[PDB]
């Protein structure tokens, strides 16, 4: 998943 | 005259979100291990904290005029809580999947939540929290959303599907879709406040700035000197500057009239994720949220 942080 | 001081800084796990109280000294934190926390940025003492979930709360507003806040998480779930008390107003599934922001409407019981399921969903709190509107047409995660200031009848998302959509209450489709050629997606997007300008400015991974005239849909600047993914760039309310931050652990602050940086800060956290500006400028606050803390700083 994209921006999982 | 800028003179940037460090009003309060705390270490903390990952800040997501990030929110001013409007009338009280107070910062409001949401954090990806599923805490989130109140501070007394004057005194320097939690006012309220609580553990909300395991998952990450990426999103998180005060709504001042009700004594709540409102947080969004990645278990697909909006809370609200009253944090004179603690106590647990709502807490509802709003989306079958993570919730990336949330925005408060001015006037009326509105809240509006963007998502990994490609839409905004409109929440009316005076109607028992009823989904009174879903806006689809998105192609990827809505990154953000954020009502007009100046009508905010009219909303904007932001979404990795590289465009802006502008929306009205109570309608279906976009009032425009911004084509903003920023090809890694828009991760953020904000208004500019006063009635001069019909301006809004969106922030991307392809490492650029851009600012919009919303009435013409023509881009009027592009503001480039980040090294790694633009988290957000917003502009202050009441000084001629506009402030980003980026995964390259800096906050610049860019002159709004000639669009060049002003400074650049590391203020020591790593990355930057969020932002929040004091609603009525008070001192000039404003706040950020890292990987390992939040700094609340005036401006001058």
């Amino acid at each position: 998943k994209p921006h999982s942080d | 005259k800028l003179d940037i001081k460090k009003t309060f800084s705390n270490r903390s796990d990952r800040v997501k979100g990030i929110d001013f109280h409007p009338t009280e000294p107070w910062v409001l934190t949401t954090l990806y291990s599923g805490r989130v926390e109140i501070w007394n940025y004057e005194t320097q003492v939690e006012v309220r904290s609580i553990q909300v979930t395991e998952t990450p709360v990426r999103a998180g507003k005060f709504i001042a005029r009700k004594n709540w806040i409102i947080v969004g998480s990645d278990d697909f779930r909006i809370r609200v809580f009253n944090y004179n008390t603690g106590e647990k107003v709502v807490d509802f599934e709003a989306h079958p999947d993570y919730i990336r922001s949330i925005a408060v409407h001015p006037t009326k019981p509105y809240v509006l939540s963007g998502s990994d399921d490609l839409t905004v969903k409109l929440w009316n709190w005076e109607n028992n929290w009823a989904l009174e509107q879903t806006f689809e047409g998105h192609e990827h995660f809505v990154m953000c959303v954020a009502f007009n200031p100046k009508d905010p009848s009219t909303f904007a998302s932001g979404c990795l599907d590289r465009t802006v959509k502008v929306w009205s209450l109570g309608q279906s489709t976009p009032n425009f879709t911004l084509t903003t050629g920023q090809e890694r997606g828009v991760n953020y997007v904000d208004y500019y406040p006063l009635p001069d300008k019909p301006y809004m400015i969106t922030a991307s991974d392809d490492l650029t700035i851009k600012i919009w005239d919303y009435q013409t849909k023509s881009c009027v600047a592009t503001l480039e000197g980040h090294m790694s993914n633009v988290s957000f760039a917003v502009f202050h309310p009441t000084l001629p500057i506009i402030i980003s931050g980026s995964e390259d652990g800096t906050l610049k602050i860019w002159n709004s009239s000639t669009y060049k940086v002003e400074k650049t800060l590391n203020v020591g956290l790593e990355r930057s994720w969020c932002i929040a500006t004091h609603p009525t400028g008070r001192k000039n606050y404003i706040a950020s949220g890292f990987d390992n803390g939040f700094t609340v700083l005036s401006l001058g």
